[PDB]
């Protein structure tokens, strides 16, 4: 959607999967968290756990 | 932007037109005209006040006859209105000459939708900038709105140009469907009051009508126009106060 | 994919035309129309609703009669759909012309697709902006919708605009191959209630049908409208409690 | 960018037609003219003071015989001039082919701008960036320009050309509607004087005129021309010491 | 590629004309037709499931009937496959009427060829985005697949549309000329079985075989197609084991 | 880059369409040629300088017959040159075909103003990048002018091509109307030789006259010429010592 | 490169068309096609190589007959080849028309190539992209490659296609005008198994050939190739071990 | 150069065409061909030159037969050529049949200049890229070089292609104006050498002439080519080594 | 119909307006806006609260 933007974005994104259930455990998380779209969100946070 | 605007041909994902739509907004560039549509005639108003002291006060001057039961006025392009005037007056006479039948309003509407509906498909060309009000009266009065593509609406009462956002509210409040001719000659009035934002005085307007009773076209006359105005003039003074 | 779009003499490198995409976004920017096809004869129902009360709904149309024994009802512009009902009457009628029959609703649904297929061969020229559900009874009822690509489909229940998403996810519950003419106007109704997302006023809904006992094609006055506008009624109010 | 603006057959976004808006412009790079309509005639005055001692005096020409009892001034393009006056010529004739009617000066001018409605609509053409004043008597005196776009407008005096925004100004206190075909002439000739901004010489400047009791058209020496001149020079250098 | 590719005009640097391989693209996307030689005729199955079950899928239908041994199945758009079939119809009546001859299978697909190819090497007008398969036994089976290009490539079985990858890789192993009419039959309604990754129903398709000891086309009922479907729906089965 | 200039069909906000007067500057790049106007004739002189001495010192022509009194002489491409001197030709007998009367310089004049015009304004054709002197004494001398733009435009004397500028002020001094046809032959031979910076010799230079006193087109002799030609250089050779 | 591709009427800078350019690699990515002509005749082999079992046993057509005497043979897109090969046995049927002599096969190649030439001029229309070697014997043997571009080249033995360089080596060495019938046929099947890489058999290759001392054009069957192939199956495989 | 080099229909603000320039970069691509014109004959020689063995030195030539006593030269695109020089055939023809008088070569010039000249002007279709040399003789002879503009130019030694400059300075230096027929033959057999690079071999060249006795068109055959050649190698051979 | 530059305002813009409804009953935080016309300004930033 924009060269530079999508990328540094999905670093940003990449990195906040890998804390939640990469190797690395939920912790008492319970996360909650709002959105307005599903259409933007990778398939890799999307599914269960 | 992008170019589906480049093109008449192309549609955007929108599912529009803009190249219609800009061809609105060659209407609204247009001043302003009215018509207004009574359950004993329909009565079409259309300015008269562009122009200059310089200028005829006679000059467009839109309220043009198409048939001696039929006016068209017009906002928009006023080069395009008036093939399309011309246009309106051939299609009523071939209506009488293949049938000697007076022309029906809603019938000669479907052939000017017809007609600009070629110049809206065909991309060697453009579609026409201008919105016509057609009225008559067939043997029940009428009014329509035909746009640049050739849609064609039904109205009681309309206006078109830069005028039509502030009266459509206008009649939303205080048209009805007890009118009448005398009581919608002071309605319409006090409608292009507001559009122009300013008073009337009889010659910055041209008014006219079609009858049922008559079953003939009139022109006002700036004599009859100045009793009209003293009454519709209450009211313009009114909502341009604060 | 981007410029594959802005002609219609193009296919993307997807192989889909994207064009006749935007060409159907047109007709659900449209207002919806259902067709619902029972044992004895084929109805016809259109959203004659409008958005205010200085256009008059019960002349704007919505609904057309083309032959003595089928009916269509549009759903784009308006403009659009009057160079295809003018062609669609004067092919009805050609048939009639050199084989002194009236047209079958098939052949009617394919002479008119054909058409629009020509306006999307070339780039010279617009393709449609409308489609039409094209409903009558030839000898046996058949209820076709027409695509703005110039494509035919028999269907047994359809809509067409924008609330062909909605009349879908109801007919996929509640149509039957086995419903009477009573039944199946009730259910159309209901349909096109959920799609407004509101009640039904008589005077701004149009029903046409087509019987295959009687073979002639009658118009549904809101004086008529009422016994069946009272019963789907209910059922919109239960349905869109939830 | 800005338009949109390389095909006429593309509206603005703002809904106008740049092409046309610029082929306004081209009238204005040419050179100006002069119309006054009085009400014992019409006179058209046509700037013909151009150019060095490498050129002739009769520069060709600008204000054309266009019927016996009708003429037109020029102000643009002169190639676009050429074609324009040649088809309004032959227009006018063809009234008297088929009507033996000497033509109105309302009539001719009105189809003046309708063949130029046609370059207007039609990609396949340039728009003629030319304007013409019609003057003439019918059988009142009539004075109108004619636009590039089509657009028609009725004066009773006038500029247009590199004078057309200067000479609106001299005319607001100035011109009235109660002078005398002597005293029109003479003004209109100040405002020529105006617009080079320098004093005339009769020598290089063409003047015509349609009277009410001649209704023919007539052609003005410059020997006859020089106490009009001699009654304007005066005012000229009143004018260029403010 | 890019821009070698937004026109039919233009050549690539590989020479193709990538406009017409990507309406075989429009093809490619919906759905199987399967055509199946044999030494006793020629065996012509289709697809003829659309959508969900409110559309009626028992019709609309790809084998049309061309002439009285000439049936062509389509994959592609349904709005090109009418005029393109229609033209076949022309074409072969046209055989009749000047040579009092059926037309050959060849001859047929010879010139349908050549009557796409013409429009391909126009500009302005694109090539049509169908596909057909050429079905017919003159006195001698033939299959036949004609390109949206505008080429002949006659098979001894293919398929087009969504399919095209299964029944090829099918018939490497499959496929052998010592088929009869029956084994050919059954064979090719596997390979349809294959296709769309499930068991077949003779609701949802359609047979017309043309058969050199009858010389007919010849459409095959529901109730004479589900034998033949009870023999292949364990074949279909067994090899989505996999 | 402009964006004014991609066609004709387009016109600069500033008025001055830019395609035509680069039609315009390609005239200015070919070789000169040079109308005198006397008052015993007119006068007309042309390159013929043209390539070295593998090219003709008899290269024919730019010194065209158009009648047998009338001349017409060039500057731009001689490709687009040819063309329309045909037409000139024909054009100037027609006139003869239905009339039976020469041809006038100025009526001449306007009709091939009239042909260019054709090219001029339709954007699917380029103009002509030629331009035109028309030189002849129908019975009074007259000199003209047409532009690439099929523009008219008169002179007492003029130039075009590389040497324009040169002669301009050449003229601008020493041109009278009180020249005799010597005088005036000789100062535009001196003018001509100033153009291309050298010298004349009676093979760079073709030169003709319509004559008064028999109003009949002849053309000098090469060693007619010689004589004038002689006289000439004395001057030319004064002014390049500058 | 760019810009000088999206039309056919574009030059290049070096004076190269890049859109003819891209035709040759249209001739190139086809199947190879060789000529070889020796006294006694002219043979025509085409490459008749299938990439499936499952496309015919001669696929429909490679090598077209195309008048009495007079064939030719294709490579390039196979596509065109309909059109341009209904067009050339029209082209010599039609001078068996109108001097009702066999035309000869340069004057036939002369028209085919003006057939090319005349989508080659307009720009709406695209050119052909396909190469045929027309071969005939007239009053000697000729052989000719007509080329994309309109143009005929006559060789005394020839190749295009994909085999095209490497079959142009061969006959530098190889080919001689000592050859004969039959050690010019069988030396064109060497030069087809080299290019495909693999030994011949009948149903990879389609040979006709043309006699003097029959003067007539056959077709020769798979069956008489057999002993040919045999022939040149030696010499195959000793070119493939160098 | 961008934009305005893409289209014919542009100018440049250089006042080139430089689509018209690229069209002559095309004849600077192809070989040259070179004439003379001597007092006692015309003089025609073209290179035959063969890129192959395997090409066929027969056609590959630049020499049409035209008239009795006109041949002549292309250079260019063999396609363009062809059908161009064929259209100057008929137009030889025309006026043969017309006049009954055999065409001089100077209107044939002028004719077929002008026939280029509609393919220049329109935008719809190319320019052909080609210069003609068009040698013959009427009374006395004459030679003349059209312009791929259609410009047309009257030349005593003129070449075009790929030589051209070589040639150019060649017969600046060498040509003189007393030489015979005999004389000039030699030298344009040097000049042929030159261009080409090496010492001529009478298989890869071809004369035409017409001398004025004889007044015909001969074409040299290779007997007849080697006294002129021989003496040719003795003089090439000298420039090719100082 | 999309641009480029519109999905960098709009990813900023709605930070703006997240912040706006934002501060806690704890704490008066009080804005005042400003801007040329509702003419240029989305429905989202037009929205009551
Ligand atoms: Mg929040």
């Amino acid at each position: 959607s924009d060269t530079s933007g999508d990328r540094e974005v999905q670093r940003t994104m990449m990195q906040l999967l890998a804390e939640l259930d990469g190797f690395d455990p939920r912790g008492d998380v319970k996360v909650i968290g709002a959105t307005n779209r599903i259409d933007i969100l990778d398939p890799a946070i999307l599914r269960p756990g | 932007q992008m170019g589906y605007d480049r093109a008449i041909t192309v549609f955007s994902p929108d599912g529009r037109l803009f190249q219609v739509e800009y061809a609105r907004e060659a209407v609204k560039r247009g001043a302003t005209a009215i018509g207004i549509k009574c359950k004993e005639g329909v009565i079409l108003i259309a300015d008269k006040r562009v122009g200059s002291k310089l200028l005829e006060a006679d000059t467009i001057e839109k309220i043009y006859k198409i048939d001696e039961h039929i006016c068209a006025a017009t906002s928009g392009l006023v080069a395009d209105a008036r093939v399309l005037i011309d246009r309106a007056r051939i299609e009523a006479q071939i209506n009488r000459l293949t049938y000697d039948e007076p022309i029906t309003v809603k019938e000669l509407a479907k052939k000017i939708c017809d007609f600009k509906q070629q110049y809206t498909q065909y991309g060697g060309v453009r579609p026409f900038g201008v919105s016509l009000l057609i009225a008559g009266v067939d043997e029940v009065p009428k009014l329509y709105e035909t746009d640049p593509s050739g849609a064609l609406l039904e109205y009681k009462a309309t206006a078109i140009g830069m005028g039509r956002n502030a009266v459509t509210e206008f009649f939303e409040k205080e048209y009805r469907d007890d009118l009448s001719f005398d009581d919608a000659m002071v309605l319409g009035l006090v409608a292009m009051g507001l559009s122009i934002e300013s008073e009337l005085v009889p010659e910055n307007i041209e008014v006219g009508y079609v009858k049922v009773d008559d079953r003939t076209f009139k022109e006002v006359s700036p004599e009859e126009l100045k009793p009209y105005v003293e009454r519709a003039n209450e009211r313009i003074r009114e909502l341009l106060k604060k």
